[PDB]
């Protein structure tokens, strides 16, 4: 059975150019049960596949949707696999959601916590709140660039917990209305060059200015 | 059944123990604090330990919290413990001590009379049927200096009377962060030990309206800052 | 007190035009937001009708 | 079904929010248990309490079980469950004691047991 | 006695002059929260008929 | 030369420093130390203030309250329950406080309000 | 995919195999869909090679 | 009921010694005001 | 249904040692009398809670009124429903028990 | 093989002491992340600076980093490596700052890394 999972998995391949250079990507979808990675036939196509995605019922319950556990889901191919922008936008967010992994049994004692402690809870509780995703709705990589330029460029540590969500869509929205060339940017240079990075976050400054948060207050810092 | 359940009773344990170290950190800052609360209030102590010691040395001896009282009845003990329960025998230690000065009151013809601070005290005797005269309570991990003049004020008001002939305090004493040692001190009546000279061709003091007046007006000063001391390591201690 | 009583109308001033202007270009991408929303719905009406 | 396309967005965030307030008290029993629930936060002992209440709350008195508690049964539209649901989340029985919750129907039900435990809402 | 009431009014000048001043800023960032309210249930309206226009397409 | 004050509350070192004469009003009468004078001990008014007077700034004023008074060889000290500086004491609550009738919070309000001036 | 936690923290590549692996009910389906549902842009560019 | 509560007023429905020994009274601090003169 | 008799329960004095909590009867109320099915009406779901709140606030420092209440009352409860090998009571006995 | 009998005395000696300074620092890592370096004792700081150092001189510069770098890769004989990790628990290199430890040989090739840095002993 080892066999009749890995004849199947090893031929979604990335042929060379002599080949014609295509490629198939597989997605194979395993049923644990009770979160028993350590079964049989969990084990066998964890040890196939390339990187796992593990996905639980507790992070779901959570309101944590996609209920991904960054925490051991891996990918061997790496940012080998990622755009200039996305790659570096987002090696600012394993180590940040490690850290706030392990502070938030801190989360009532923030009084008793470092500066730099406290300041890494809130981000990490604003990055959670980021990677949060309505179902039947993906993003262009250009959005999801800028998603995660908010989160780790610390552009969402004035806006309530509660509210990030809402702040992130409806930047976006104006990014989709407004600046479209930004996003063009993006998409046609794979990476964010400093200009770009100008620009986006005076847009984002003014968008803060023009943004009307839950609680009442504003968001400017 | 058994392979489920003792999945869940490590996902339990791992959950305790993330909980029970966040304490210790949490407990590590706090002991910090509290020693910084205590050597900033040091200083006054001494100086109204030594203006002290200048008054009785040309004043009258006879005030009553100062004399030996004949036929003591009774002794008001003053037993300081926590109000969180989360630290070790740190309350069994003070309850061992003061189980003990009972046994010395009572090895004199003293019925002891009991204060109590603190939440931890008051579980410990109501088990045990005590009648206590006058709790305290939510200020064991941070006491202000006006808990100490509250308890002191009572405790004395206690002694110059229903009434007490002497008056004891059980208190954890803190020192050198890996012993903290349950103690009896004798609060009152003070014991006027005459310890040396020092001073001959010394320039005298002058006293403003005169000594005795100042000795009787400081002495229960100097009890209540010594309670705030007590309440002080008594905190530390706990934290520890 | 002079000095402090007009610059309190200056800054009313200041902020009123400001907050104008504000308001005046959350109406304008409001209605692009009602433009684009209605071309969506047009092409999704075209679908089904496909 | 469990779709805000479906059910609406009020039904679908407050069975959400109660699904979450569960799994944080699921989460927090262990602690609870060992330690005492006075080691939690504010926050943690304000959800416990809600959540103990939403638990019971869940409960009802059904029409094929008189046989086994005596009792009538009770039918509760989904309108008046999505909004008494609601008020729980929010907090607005956090007053009334966790029995009063346990076994009836909508909100009527609810204000007749916790008058009938000295109580209101 | 007319000294006094320059002494007082001086005190007093400068008093409700830190007072206006403060509540220069105030009434600044009324208007602003304002406008944005304003400005946020604009747009928002606009989101909500705007899928009703969808939904009934 | 000059003297050297230094007043310490029961919790908290309030304040250290020279300084060239320092006023305060003792239970008999008022009195103002300079940098020689006789050791001293003495129990301060109710409701006392402290001026300080320093070579080259303004004159610091403190409302202590619970203070006890000792000149020495070295310098002045003085104790106290509470003292609270001039730079920061409300007008309105201390003025509004002094009409009350609870001896000890009057006092705290006469003090409060000698240390800014009034009164 | 589409998917923000995918994308940034566990990438994929063209030619790469990885394991959605979950109890039931967690959103394997949803995840997967929405990766096919994300090829839509690079379906209607007409470029063989996206 | 009244049966019940007419047999309920018929129904007929202290410090432990803990047995520790005396402190030390070496060990009893004592709070003492240090006069330095000599008067014994 | 089932009447499950645990060891826990009966070194801990409960005699009968059935465990309230999963022990049932799927017939109910049809098998009692008019007056035991009032008095001994919700006994199993009150003892059922019962040990429920014990054994959450096993712990607490404070209950309130409503919990005190509740706690007295179930331990009267259980200590009524202990009983002696080999001494039956009759059904008019045990309503007098249950309805006290 | 990390044994007296196998590898002598002062190899077991150095590596016993590298091993004691390492595990007590990652023992203090954790009240350094969460509450700070700063509330550490003295000797604690002292302790942590040598045991960051001798963490970092573990490190080398790999034959297989040669494509990248260009520097050839590093050959230290294991008496050299007994000898530099002696020199470091004594505390020869206290003063030395951190960056002049990643990926070097042995001995010589710190003292020229440090005295490139404006640091020498
Ligand atoms: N990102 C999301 N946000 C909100 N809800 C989601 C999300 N993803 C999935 N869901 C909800 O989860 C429910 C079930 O998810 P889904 O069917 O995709 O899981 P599954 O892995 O297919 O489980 P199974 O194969 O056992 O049905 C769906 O009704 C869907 O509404
Ligand atoms: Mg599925």
């Amino acid at each position: 059975v080892f066999y009749l999972h890995s004849r199947l998995l090893e031929r979604c391949a990335k042929l060379s150019d002599d080949l014609g250079g295509g490629s198939l990507t597989g997605l194979p979808i395993i049923e644990t049960k009770a979160n028993d990675i350590s079964a049989y036939i969990p084990t066998n196509v964890i040890s196939i596949t390339d990187g796992q995605c593990f996905l639980e019922t507790d992070l779901f319950n959570q309101g944590v949707r996609p209920a991904i556990n960054v925490g051991v889901s891996v990918s061997r191919v790496g940012g080998a696999a990622q755009i200039k922008a996305m790659k570096e936008v987002a090696g600012s967010l394993r180590l940040d959601l490690s850290q706030y992994r392990e502070l938030e049994a801190f989360a009532a004692f923030a009084s008793d916590l470092d500066a730099a402690s406290k300041a890494q809870l809130e981000r990490g509780a604003r990055l959670v709140e980021l990677l949060k995703q309505p179902q039947s709705q993906p993003m262009p990589v250009e959005e999801q660039v800028v998603s995660i330029f908010l989160g780790t460029g610390g552009h969402l540590d004035s806006v309530p917990v509660e509210d990030v969500r809402r702040f992130e869509t409806e930047l976006l929205d104006h990014m989709r209305a407004s600046e479209e060339e930004i996003l063009t940017e993006i998409r046609d240079s794979q990476k964010l060059t400093e200009e770009a990075a100008d620009k986006l976050t005076e847009v984002i400054k003014n968008f803060k200015k023009g943004f009307a948060a839950t609680g009442g207050g504003s968001v400017v810092p | 059944a058994t392979l489920r359940e003792l999945r869940g009773r490590i996902r339990s344990a791992g959950s305790i123990k993330k909980i029970t170290k966040a304490q210790e950190l949490i407990a590590t800052s706090r002991i910090a604090r509290a020693q910084a609360r205590l050597e900033s209030a040091r200083p006054y102590a001494f100086e109204i330990t030594r203006m002290l010691t200048t008054l009785a040395a040309e004043a009258a001896l006879d005030h009553p919290l100062l004399v030996e009282r004949p036929e003591p009845k009774r002794a008001g003990v003053l037993v300081v413990s926590s109000d969180r329960g989360l630290c070790g025998a740190y309350n069994a230690n003070i309850f061992r001590r003061s189980e003990e000065l009972f046994s010395l009151l009572r090895e004199a013809g003293k019925q002891p009379v009991l204060y109590v601070v603190g939440r931890k005290a008051q579980n410990y005797y109501s088990f045990r049927n005590w009648n206590i005269t006058e709790s305290w309570m939510g200020f064991s991990e941070q006491p202000t200096y006006e808990n100490a003049a509250e308890i002191a004020s009572t405790l004395v008001d206690a002694f110059l009377l229903e009434g007490v002939d002497e008056l004891h305090i059980v208190y954890t004493e803190f020192k050198s962060m890996l012993s903290q040692s349950a103690e009896a001190h004798r609060i009152a009546p003070m014991v006027v030990e005459y310890v040396e000279e020092d001073i001959g061709p010394r320039t005298l003091y002058s006293f403003e309206p005169d000594a005795t007046m100042l000795f009787e007006s400081l002495l229960p000063r100097y009890l209540t800052t010594r309670v705030y001391a007590a309440l002080l390591e008594s905190a530390a201690s706990e934290l520890a | 007190l002079a000095e402090a009583s007009q610059a309190h109308t200056k800054a009313l001033e200041d902020a009123k035009s400001e907050a104008h202007r504000v308001v005046e270009e959350a109406r304008t991408d409001a209605e692009r937001i009602a433009e684009q929303l209605e071309a969506q719905a047009d092409v999704e009406a075209e679908r089904i009708k496909m | 079904i469990l779709d805000p396309s479906v059910v609406g967005d009020e039904h679908y965030r407050v069975a959400q929010e109660v699904i979450r307030i569960l799994q944080r008290y699921k989460d927090l029993q262990d602690i609870i248990a060992i330690l005492g629930i006075d080691e939690l936060s504010e926050e943690d002992k304000q959800l416990v309490n809600r959540a103990r209440r939403i638990e019971r709350f869940l409960s009802q008195n059904m029409m094929a079980a008189e046989q086994f508690t005596g009792q009538p049964g009770s039918t509760v539209p989904v309108k008046e469950t999505i909004e008494a649901f609601d008020r729980l989340c929010k907090g607005d029985f956090d007053h009334v004691p966790e029995q009063a919750f346990f076994l009836i129907g909508g909100l009527d039900d609810l204000a007749k047991k916790a008058e009938s435990l000295g109580a209101k809402l | 006695r007319e000294r006094d009431a320059m002494v007082a009014k001086t005190l007093a000048d400068n008093k409700k002059s830190d007072e206006q001043f403060a509540a220069a800023q105030a009434d600044y960032d009324e208007a602003m929260t304002e406008a944005r309210v304003q400005a946020s249930s604009l747009r928002d309206n606009a989101r909500a008929d705007g899928r009703k226009v969808i939904e009934d397409a | 030369a000059e003297l050297n004050v230094e007043i310490v509350a029961v919790d908290r070192n309030i304040w250290s420093g020279t300084a060239k004469f320092l006023f305060t009003r003792t239970t008999v009468g008022e009195i103002g130390i300079l940098p020689r004078h006789i050791p001293l001990v003495a129990q301060l008014v109710d409701d006392a203030m402290v001026r300080v007077e320093r070579e080259g700034e303004k004159d610091l004023r403190i409302a202590v309250d619970g203070g006890f008074l000792s000149v020495t060889e070295e310098g002045v000290s003085i104790l106290a329950e509470s003292a609270e500086f001039e730079s920061e004491i409300d007008e309105a609550a201390a003025k509004q406080d002094s009409e009350s009738d609870d001896p000890r919070i009057a006092a705290r309000g006469r003090a409060r309000l000698r240390a800014v001036g009034a009164i | 995919t589409g998917i923000k936690a995918i994308d940034a923290m566990t990438p994929i590549g063209r030619g790469q195999r990885q394991l959605i692996i979950g109890d039931r009910k967690t959103g394997k389906t949803a995840v997967c869909v929405d990766t096919i549902l994300n090829q839509r842009q690079n379906w209607e560019s007409g470029d063989p090679k996206k | 009921t009244e049966v019940i509560k007419n047999f309920k007023k018929g129904f007929a429905a202290v410090v432990p010694d803990e047995h520790v020994e005396a402190l030390d009274e070496d060990k009893l601090a004592k709070e003492a005001v240090k006069v330095k003169k000599p008067a014994p």
